[PDB]
RNA sequence: AGAGUGUAGCUUAAAAGCACCCAACUUACACUUAGGAGAUUCAAUUGACGCUCUGA
């Protein structure tokens, strides 16, 4: 059960558009993170 | 009135506690105050998962002291929330922690660190 | 001419009426009462009632309150009661089903305010 | 130090003019009502399942401490005892791609 | 919630002095579940329910009310207007027959006589129309 | 009475891969996406793509597509790690990567002198041995590896007591932090079970009821 | 094999009232407003379909 508190929405009112950007930290672990300018794949060196 | 059988029928301040270490005495064992940090790069996963932990604790009748949040770190921003918890039974430590373990949505890490 | 119970100023609700309308919203059923001062229920209209429960989709919504106000107002005109004192709590007052309830009553034919006692 | 980041951005004031057109149809709102209703059913049945796990596993561990209590008198006094090791406890969440 | 528990404790019989002392089947459920399931099945009626624009016809509610639980509300009203303490010295009964009496107002309409109404003696100048569904009987006023 | 002193350990695997969504969760997911779009407040990427082609359209009357296409082709470069390293195997029950989205349970064949039973791994303890130390001894006894597991408390989870002479069997609970499970081709029979093989492998009521303290989720 | 038996979670409720979930105000919780889901195990007080416990 890892999809309960993930189906979300920004519950504020002062928020811009957020995109479903996949991120990789260092070890090939892609996670959707709400991020601007749809990069699609991220990687930290 | 004092000499009547109905004395004290209107008193109410004994119904209100109008007013931290760990208590492990001999049989009734419980933790002290707790802290649950939540770090994520989404506002939604940290806030909403903090809501889900908080509703679990209200559904388990746990004294939840604070539910605040911490400032972020420009690295992107690392988002944190703190949930305080006091009161756990012996089985209730395992049964309580196993659902927070088995309920992490996406890439959010925990803490069962303590005060100060 | 009859005595309205004038006192009870510290305690909500007022007893200064002759007929009180009291909406009981439960978890499952919208209920509406019309009572005297004495606790004698004069005319009620509930959705725990088969003549109105089967015409309704859900027994708690603004539809059930509008319908329970239509049916209750129609029952209170034929009971010869034109004047009630409905007193809500301020969250129950601004609720849309109680504005819809009061509009169902005052458009039904029942005035939700009593005349004064003549001294 | 009482400093937080819940303050709204000062840039989010002036250009609030991109989307003044918020209009939907009947059928999309009807299907949206089916999504909210059936999803309220969905989360409801979820927490009914989790309540079955809490009640079932908790009665399992209470009867565990009762059978251990009646079959070992000197070992249910230490079964209640607490570990010194969960104090810096951590656990990361799941991912998509394993390394 | 405190208001609910508070009214429940208000109606409870207490041992002290209080305001009240001085100022005082299976086939039907089967057809009910089948008719309520067949009633809630429409998506048009669910759409009219969710848009708070659905209506209720009052006539079928009135006659079906007269059949199901009419006599108990009429027993409440006859208790409230004192017809039982004055008309039978306190001995209650239940008005089982859904009677109809209305006074002929001119030739077009007719003022109905329900439980608790106001009718002038101009409208009650002539003996009324009495219609009830039954089969002997004596009527009184 | 002579009590045959038995403890055990129900090992838990934390799932590394999140579960995929229900199609109902897909529809509500995209619904929450759309209601997030309809209530957002002027992203600058739109201001650099909408108003910029407005002003460049005014320049031609008198690029973000490059950026998005670079982002999409970088999105097409790096392939994703599989959420299912499971169906290519279909028979690697000894593999710790047998399933990824669920929780997996250590479970080993044994053969007694009077019995021959598929068994959630047990341990013979001593009154000089702590039950917690019984489970911590059960960590590195049969597997012969360098796993890194974690306990929560001294509380048990499931007790089953069978006799022939008394006995009692205690089912505790651990959590694998990491594991250096050396020599996956053991002579033992470790099989990792989500929920459904636990009734396919363990028949009696003292063993077909292990699931009542297994987190089914 | 036998015993206790049996309303949706609970009810010395008789198809109800609390509990329960979603959406919004909330950092959050709570309140409130809007909506949602629910059962008398089957046959004539009784027998047999299911749960628990006592055994092998």
């Amino acid at each position: 059960d890892s999809s309960r508190a993930s189906l979300t929405r920004v519950h504020r009112q002062a928020y811009a558009r957020l995109y479903p950007v996949l991120l990789v930290k260092q070890d090939g672990s892609t996670i959707h993170i709400r991020y601007r300018e749809p990069r699609r794949m991220l990687a930290m060196p | 009135y004092k000499t009547k059988p109905t004395h004290g029928i209107g008193k109410y301040k004994h119904l209100i506690k109008a007013e931290v270490r760990a208590i492990n005495l001999g049989t009734d064992y419980e933790y002290g105050v707790l802290n649950i940090h939540l770090t994520a790069y989404d506002m939604t996963l940290a806030e909403s998962y903090a809501q889900y932990v908080h509703n679990l604790c209200n559904s388990l009748s746990i004294k939840v002291e604070e539910s605040y949040a911490m400032p972020t770190k420009t690295i992107l921003t690392t988002h944190e929330r703190v949930v305080q918890i006091s009161g756990l039974s012996a089985t209730f430590a395992e049964i309580f922690l196993e659902i927070i373990q088995s309920s992490l949505p996406e890439g959010v890490r925990l803490s069962v660190k303590e005060h100060t | 001419v009859a005595r309205k119970e004038r006192g009870w100023r510290t305690v909500f609700p007022s007893r200064e009426f002759w007929h009180r309308l009291r909406v009981i919203r439960t978890q499952h059923h919208v209920e509406a009462l019309v009572e005297h001062q004495n606790g004698k229920v004069v005319v009620s209209a509930s959705t725990r009632e088969w003549a109105i429960k089967k015409h309704l989709y859900s027994t708690r919504n603004v539809v059930a309150c509008e319908s329970i106000g239509r049916v209750l107002a129609q029952r209170c005109l034929e009971a010869g009661i034109n004047f009630m004192v409905y007193q809500p709590t301020p969250w129950e007052a601004a609720s849309d089903s109680m504005k819809r309830l009061q509009s169902a009553m005052t458009e039904g034919g029942v005035v939700l305010r009593e005349p004064q006692r003549i001294y | 130090i009482p400093i937080e980041d819940f303050i709204t951005p000062l840039k989010f004031l002036d250009k609030a003019r991109e989307r003044p057109q918020v209009e939907l149809t009947f059928e999309e709102t009807e299907r949206r009502a089916l999504l909210l209703k059936k999803w309220s059913l969905y989360k409801q049945q979820e927490r009914k399942m989790e309540r079955d796990t809490i009640r079932a596993m908790l009665e399992a561990q209470q009867e565990a401490l009762e059978e251990l209590q009646l079959e070992s008198p000197k070992l249910h006094a230490e079964a209640i005892k607490r570990d010194p090791n969960l104090f810096p406890f951590e656990k990361e969440g799941p991912h998509y791609t394993p390394p | 919630r405190y208001r609910r528990r508070a009214e429940q404790e208000a109606q409870a019989p207490h041992w002290w002095r209080t305001y009240r002392e001085y100022f005082g089947r299976t086939q039907q459920l089967l057809e009910r579940k089948q008719a309520i399931q067949e009633l809630r099945a429409n998506v048009e009626e669910e759409r009219a329910a969710r848009l708070r624009t659905a209506s209720v016809p009052l006539d079928a509610v009135r006659a079906e009310w007269e059949r199901t639980c009419g006599p108990y509300h009429k027993q409440r009203l006859a208790e409230y207007y004192g017809l039982y303490r004055d008309l039978f010295h306190g001995a209650t009964f239940v008005p089982r027959v859904p009677l109809h009496v209305a006074y002929a107002v001119g030739e077009d309409d007719l003022m109905p006589v329900y439980c608790g109404n106001e009718v002038t003696p101009t409208e009650a100048a002539q003996a009324p129309e009495v219609t009830y569904e039954a089969e002997l009987w004596t009527l009184l006023l | 009475s002579p009590w045959r002193l038995l403890g055990a350990l129900c090992l838990q695997r934390p799932p590394v891969v999140s579960k995929p969504l229900t199609p109902l969760q897909e529809e509500m997911a995209s619904l929450l996406q759309q209601i997030e779009i309809e209530r957002s407040l002027y992203s600058d990427h739109e201001l650099r793509a909408l108003d910029e082609n407005q002003r460049l359209a005014k320049k031609k009357a008198d690029l973000a597509q490059d950026l998005e296409d670079m982002w999409e082709q970088k999105f097409l470069q790096f392939k994703l790690g599989a959420r299912i390293t499971e169906a290519d195997e279909k028979n690697d029950r000894t593999s710790l990567n047998r399933k990824l989205d669920r929780n997996l349970v250590l479970l080993v064949r044994e053969k007694f002198g009077d019995q021959d039973v598929w068994i959630l791994p047990q341990a013979e303890w001593q009154p000089g041995e702590t039950l917690r130390g019984t489970a911590e001894r059960t960590l590195a006894t049969l597997s012969e590896n360098n796993m890194e597991a974690k306990f929560l408390g001294n509380a048990p989870c499931g007790h089953y007591t069978f006799k022939f002479l008394g006995a009692k069997v205690f089912f505790f609970k651990a959590l694998l932090l990491t594991g250096d499970f050396s020599q996956a081709g053991n002579k033992g029979h470790h099989v990792w079970v989500t929920k459904d093989e636990l009734g396919d492998y363990l028949k009696p009521k003292y063993l077909a009821q292990v699931r009542r303290f297994v987190s089914d989720l």
